[PDB]
């Protein structure tokens, strides 16, 4: 099996079974002199903890915190991607896809927390 | 139908500038780059090789090198802030030679005890490039070469400047790819690519025209520069052989210790034992000019058929006219107008001891930063000290010519250590992942 | 559609729609100086983080972590308030129904603890 | 009812009953000098969010976040402890458990990072 | 079958290392340890005690101590940063005798004024113990005692030196476990465990030879030591009764500031108003060679029938030979012959006021942790101050000898102030709660 970061090259249709390795190195002398090294130190701490904390509050807010794969109510939209339903499970990795829906990161996720918020109030909140 | 589904640690990433922190093998005399204060390097550095990835590359453009030039001159900064400072020392000093060897000054001035109402007069030797006159017509009284600028602070002894390799780690969300391609110039697509989250041993020494304890070439001797046509630009070689090279300092100096003021003290040379002798290095000519070859004939693929002809330096400062570097607490300046003195044709061919004899210059109040003041004293060092380095790779600098003729000069390249932090971290680049992953799929079935 | 914090004057039953852009809005020169501003801006993101994570922790060991409104098994109580069943719901905003039960929050969080503890003990943990 | 971390010495099948108060726990002059005090009071303020995070990731991969006990589907290795089913939940603390699997959490935590992750592999993305 | 079972919040814990943060009574004169600067302290703070637990202490092995050695050095040299140092006080003075009474020395030295270009000429009183002489044999010249080392720095007169109480707290994931065991010793299993967030009121006062306003044993008297045997290890005991003792100060000195330059001051003593008058402390001897008889047979349930003697210390520093304390800004060092000075026997008893006279000496030039440097100058408090202390324990040194005598000498402990938190914290360690348990279960039905 590869390591942390092994399977980029891979498809992905193949490239998300070893998510796990990807998602735990998220985060991973006591007395600090808090000196060139010790200040460095600090700020990429607490840089990490920003990252993860920024990036978990949109799962947490999305209905999906805890897991790695999750369907939502959101469809997908041609205007974002015209290629097919497998072309890019198949034979393209998660490189080439990122940068041809980066434009519509923003969008995708005020829909998502718009459609998430509203299937949250039409189940909950009876009376 | 299609629905947008979300990934959570998908493996992509972006170029983006990031803190890093330290990582060395703390265990004592501390170093002057405070290695025991960062966190502890790892047992064995988990590195994974990423198989169909093709990875653009600059190491011109990259921001770890700047961030390490601003991390190595703090950490200076910061080992020099708890150590005595040379505030008093800027008295009219008297010197005269020494009982070529006119280099150093037997120099005598007063300074004040740790009595507040008494003073002591002391005497040191010390080199005719850090000594000033007031005037040019006087004689005899002379100043420190950084008095009117700064005041220099004492290197406390309780440190020492080796070079010890620091790793380079990525916090938690980033990482450093690894370039493996064979033969690599540092610039484009990279066809073997490679990931981890620290870098390899990165000893932080300091060097001029010359590349000291660096990283040997794979395969090819290597030419590094963004625009190798540009005139403007440096240009990093690489060798594949070590060239060894043996640097001494036979001078037996004295280490005497003098009060300045109450709870501190000043280090200087009290005598030397035996007689004056230059110091110099060697270098083996057979090694030194079949590597010349080479590179001269790596560099004839660039220039078509005309010929490489290597001159010595253009002349300026010092600093970046000779070849100096840091060996054992002592700061060297080597002249190398013996190393770049040769031409090669294109039927030229290399074809014992012979090693080639490199006069030096010692001195003691560096600036290594070429800023206008903050100064170091550098302390002597007792004994006669000895330093055998591994010359990896070399700066140029090429003559700004007319380029029809058949032949075009090289001169040894110098700069500010930032090229020297770039020939070993063009191999590295800094990418920030990104967990947060959109793909759609055939989902709610 | 209004902003952050745009719908604080509107009724506790047509508030609870963009609880989103509330929600999100909980966490949001590279080299740091650490001087006045760098001292104030490290504390004020440690400070965010240990909000942000205050009152996350509540939500995580009440069952409904990643959830943006979810139903418990503790009933309410008529001494904290003795309105009826909705007239908070459509004629009161939040801001004059967080004064009447905030003398009443901890012991309904000790109940709500206690009684999402007993949940899961009675539900996992056949033998 | 016992206070923080007062059921130590009672049983397993009866110390699992008061972990609300060790998990509310976890986490609990605005101007900060930044002095001896200051910097260690902000040492151990990262340092507990830090603690927070990384025991709270593993439960975020392990598709538990926000549960205080949960089952998987790997089995219970013999080699690990050859006690019998409950031999430890009637007569043994938790004090005297730990030690006895402590050689194997590494070993117990891949294994369910990696069975959680090819049940979430094989349960959602449907094609 | 059986599925494997992950526990959120499990009472668990181990031993580790992690920092720790301050808890005074928020209240004003700011005080030497800056205990306003950290978390005020809660009203109540919640103890619970642990059921069905035995839990291994080792006090010796414990590392509350260092890091709280580490907190108070810091918080002094933190406290003595902004304020005024004594770099131009290394003239050398002229001192004569005051007008036994011969310890006080009037001492009078040149020193610059505010004005640059002027200086001014004062007088103060000075300790011979302060007081070093230039050479042996000039006499009515001397120096500083710390001067030839590193410039003293005065305290600042805004923050004082009350032995404030301050609770170590705990972060959030770590607790603290206290041992409620009748006369524990130190070392060991504790059968009655309790766990608090919070230690109690622990008051950092410096002391040498003397526990004063410690914690009073339970019901009989304690002996702590990793190894009782080995001699080379010290020897802490605890008290049941609080052993009264009234140290005053009959000196009336009188405050006087000088301005030694632009924006800073230094304060001395200028006279004594009345006459000169030793410094001494009280003591009940009945109640002290009562405990002390206790203590005595105490130890002789481990050295056997043997019998006890008490003796001096041996001569050598005056810090470690001496009992030293502080009176609200005053330091002290009283000569502890007067009460190591007695034998007890198996068959021995101890069967009015009878006070005991203990002559002291007071310093104000201090280091206070035995470093070559970094001293300080304590300000001289005007008026007359008494401070009552409750001794609660002391320090012991047995001699190394052959151990088949009938008798063998002990002599009171000291050196470093390690032990001096030891013997507060003695009763606690530190644990990291890890609430992730693994426990298999019959589940999936
Ligand atoms: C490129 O890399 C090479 C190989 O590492 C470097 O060469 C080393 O240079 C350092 C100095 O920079 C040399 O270290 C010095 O050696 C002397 C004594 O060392 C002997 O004993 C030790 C015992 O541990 C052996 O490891 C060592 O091999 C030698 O046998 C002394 O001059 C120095 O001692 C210092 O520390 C002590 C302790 O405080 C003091 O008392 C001394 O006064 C002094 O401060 C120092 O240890 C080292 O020996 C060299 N190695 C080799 C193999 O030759 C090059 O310097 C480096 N190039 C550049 C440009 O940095
Ligand atoms: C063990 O613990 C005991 C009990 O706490 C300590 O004894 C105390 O010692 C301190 C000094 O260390 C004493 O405090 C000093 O008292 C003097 C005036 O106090 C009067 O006023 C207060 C008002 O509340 C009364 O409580 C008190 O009884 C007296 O009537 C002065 O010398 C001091 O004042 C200082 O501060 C002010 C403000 O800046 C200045 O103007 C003064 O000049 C001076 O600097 C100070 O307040 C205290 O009284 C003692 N208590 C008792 C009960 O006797 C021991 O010191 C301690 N042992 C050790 C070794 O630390
Ligand atoms: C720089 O000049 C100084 C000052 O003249 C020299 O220092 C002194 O050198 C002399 C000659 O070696 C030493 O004298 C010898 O000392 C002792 C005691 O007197 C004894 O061995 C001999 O009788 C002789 O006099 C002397 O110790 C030394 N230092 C002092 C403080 O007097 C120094 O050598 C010169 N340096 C160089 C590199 O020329
Ligand atoms: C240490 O020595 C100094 C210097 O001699 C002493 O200070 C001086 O003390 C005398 C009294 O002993 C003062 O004289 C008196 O002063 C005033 C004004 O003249 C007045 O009350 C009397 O007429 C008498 O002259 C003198 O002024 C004073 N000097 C200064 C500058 O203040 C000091 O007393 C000695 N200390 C000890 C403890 O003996
Ligand atoms: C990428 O380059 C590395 C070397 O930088 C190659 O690793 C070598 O692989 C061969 C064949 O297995 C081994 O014999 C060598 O020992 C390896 N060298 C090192 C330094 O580890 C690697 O194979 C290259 N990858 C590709 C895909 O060509
Ligand atoms: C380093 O190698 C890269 C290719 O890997 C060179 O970049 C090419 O340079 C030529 C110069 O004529 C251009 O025409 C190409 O378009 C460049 N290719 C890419 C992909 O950018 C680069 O010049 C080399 N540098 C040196 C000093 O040899
Ligand atoms: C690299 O440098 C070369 C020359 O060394 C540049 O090419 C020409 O440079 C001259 C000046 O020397 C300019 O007048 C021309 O306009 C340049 N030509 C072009 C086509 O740019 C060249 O531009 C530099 N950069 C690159 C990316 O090759
Ligand atoms: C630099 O190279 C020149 C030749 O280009 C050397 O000059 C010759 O030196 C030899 C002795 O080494 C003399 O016999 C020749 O007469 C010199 N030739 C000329 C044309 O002057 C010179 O020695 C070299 N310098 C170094 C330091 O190697
Ligand atoms: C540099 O000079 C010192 C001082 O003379 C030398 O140290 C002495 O070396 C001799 C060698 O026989 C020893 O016997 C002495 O004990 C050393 N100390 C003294 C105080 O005399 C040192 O060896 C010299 N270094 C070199 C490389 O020659
Ligand atoms: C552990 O020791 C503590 C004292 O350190 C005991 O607490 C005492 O309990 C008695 C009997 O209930 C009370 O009268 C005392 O007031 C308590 N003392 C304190 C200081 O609180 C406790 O009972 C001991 N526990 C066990 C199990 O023996
Ligand atoms: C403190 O008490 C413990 C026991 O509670 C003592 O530990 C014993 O030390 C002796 C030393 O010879 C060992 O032989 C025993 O095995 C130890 N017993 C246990 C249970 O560990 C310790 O010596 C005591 N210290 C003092 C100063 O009395
Ligand atoms: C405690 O100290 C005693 C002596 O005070 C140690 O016992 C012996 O010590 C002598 C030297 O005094 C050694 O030669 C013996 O080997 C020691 N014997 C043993 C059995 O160790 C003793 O070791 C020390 N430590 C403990 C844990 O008791
Ligand atoms: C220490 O000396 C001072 C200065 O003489 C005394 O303070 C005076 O005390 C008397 C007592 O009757 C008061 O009337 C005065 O007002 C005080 N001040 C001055 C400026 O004279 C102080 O009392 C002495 N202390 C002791 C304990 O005797
Ligand atoms: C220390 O103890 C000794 C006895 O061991 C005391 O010496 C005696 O002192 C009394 C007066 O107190 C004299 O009458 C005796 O003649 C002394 N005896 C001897 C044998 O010299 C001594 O006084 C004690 N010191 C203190 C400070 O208590
Ligand atoms: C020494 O300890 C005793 C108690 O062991 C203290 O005496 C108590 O003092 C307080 C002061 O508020 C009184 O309220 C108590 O009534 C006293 N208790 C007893 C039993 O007398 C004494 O104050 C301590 N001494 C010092 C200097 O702190
Ligand atoms: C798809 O995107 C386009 C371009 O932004 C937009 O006009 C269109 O409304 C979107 N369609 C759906 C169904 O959301
Ligand atoms: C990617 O590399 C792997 C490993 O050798 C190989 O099996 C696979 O065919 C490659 N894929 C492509 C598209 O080249
Ligand atoms: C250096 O180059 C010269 C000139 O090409 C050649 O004759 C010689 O063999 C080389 N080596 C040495 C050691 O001189
Ligand atoms: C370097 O060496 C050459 C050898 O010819 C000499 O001419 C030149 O002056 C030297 N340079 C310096 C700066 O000493
Ligand atoms: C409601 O609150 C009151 C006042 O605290 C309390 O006495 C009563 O028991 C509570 N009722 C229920 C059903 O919890
Ligand atoms: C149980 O553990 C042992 C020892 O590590 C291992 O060999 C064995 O395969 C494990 N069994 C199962 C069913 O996982
Ligand atoms: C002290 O001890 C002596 C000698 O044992 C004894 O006579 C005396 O009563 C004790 N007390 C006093 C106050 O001297
Ligand atoms: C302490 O008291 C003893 C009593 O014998 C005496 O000899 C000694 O000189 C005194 N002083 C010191 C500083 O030890
Ligand atoms: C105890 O008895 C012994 C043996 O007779 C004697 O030497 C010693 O003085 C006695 N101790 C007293 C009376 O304190």
């Amino acid at each position: 099996r590869r390591g942390f970061l092994g399977a980029a090259g891979s498809t992905m249709g193949a490239a998300s079974i070893t998510l796990t390795v990807q998602a735990r190195q998220l985060l991973s002398q006591h007395l600090l002199k808090l000196g060139v090294w010790g200040i460095k130190q600090l700020q990429a701490r607490v840089l990490a903890v920003e990252r993860y904390l920024r990036d978990q509050q949109l799962l947490g807010i999305w209905g999906c915190s805890g897991k790695l794969i999750c369907c939502t109510n959101v469809p997908w939209n041609s205007s974002w991607s015209n290629k097919s339903l497998d072309e890019i499970w198949n034979n393209m990795t998660w490189l080439q896809w990122d940068k041809e829906i980066g434009n519509y990161t923003q969008l995708i996720y005020r829909l998502i927390e718009e459609s998430q918020n509203q299937q949250e109030k039409n189940e909950k909140e009876l009376l | 139908n299609l629905w947008v589904t979300v990934y959570y640690g998908v493996p992509v990433w972006r170029d983006a500038e990031t803190t890093l922190f330290c990582a060395s093998d703390a265990k004592e005399k501390h170093n002057v780059w405070a290695t025991h204060a960062c966190v502890p390097t790892d047992p064995n550095p988990q590195e994974i090789h990423l198989d169909n990835v093709t990875e653009k590359f600059n190491m011109w453009k990259n921001n770890m090198v700047e961030q390490m030039h601003t991390d190595i001159i703090s950490l200076w900064d910061q080992s020099l802030k708890p150590c005595v400072k040379l505030t008093p020392l800027c008295v009219t000093l008297h010197c005269t030679n020494v009982t070529d060897r006119e280099e150093l000054k037997n120099c005598s001035f007063n300074m004040t005890t740790e009595l507040r109402d008494k003073r002591q007069k002391v005497y040191s030797l010390f080199y005719r490039l850090d000594i000033v006159p007031i005037n040019e017509n006087q004689g005899s009284e002379y100043r420190l070469i950084n008095c009117n600028t700064s005041a220099c602070t004492q290197a406390c002894p309780k440190v020492s400047f080796e070079p010890i390799p620091i790793h380079y780690c990525a916090p938690a969300g980033f990482a450093i790819l690894k370039c493996k391609d064979e033969g690599f110039n540092g610039t484009g697509l990279c066809k073997n690519v490679s990931t981890v989250q620290c870098t390899h041993g990165i000893k932080p020494v300091v060097s001029t025209q010359l590349l000291l304890n660096g990283s040997l070439a794979e395969k090819n001797i290597t030419i590094r520069s963004e625009n190798i046509t540009n005139n403007a630009k440096i240009i990093i070689v690489q060798l594949v052989q070590p060239v060894t090279i043996k640097c001494i300092r036979p001078n037996n100096y004295t280490r005497k210790s003098i009060r300045i003021g109450p709870g501190q003290a000043f280090y200087a040379m009290g005598d030397i034992i035996g007689d004056i002798r230059q110091a110099h290095c060697n270098v083996s000519r057979s090694r030194w000019n079949k590597t010349l070859q080479e590179v001269a004939e790596k560099l004839r693929t660039y220039f078509g058929n005309k010929t490489i002809i290597f001159a010595n330096s253009s002349g300026g400062d010092l600093e970046i006219t000779t070849h100096s570097f840091n060996c054992g607490g002592e700061f060297f300046y080597c002249n190398t107008s013996g190393l770049f003195n040769s031409t090669w044709y294109v039927n030229s061919t290399w074809n014992s001891n012979d090693t080639i004899t490199l006069p030096c210059r010692i001195k003691q109040i560096i600036n290594m930063w070429q800023r206008a003041g903050q100064c170091m004293y550098a302390p002597p060092i007792p004994g006669v000290i000895k330093c055998e380095s591994n010359i990896t790779g070399l700066l140029l600098t090429r003559d700004g010519g007319k380029d029809n003729n058949v032949n075009e000069t090289f001169r040894p390249g110098g700069g500010d250590m930032r090229d020297n932090w770039r020939s070993e971290l063009y191999k590295y680049k800094v990418v920030e992942i990104e967990p947060l992953g959109v793909a759609p799929t055939r989902c709610k079935r």
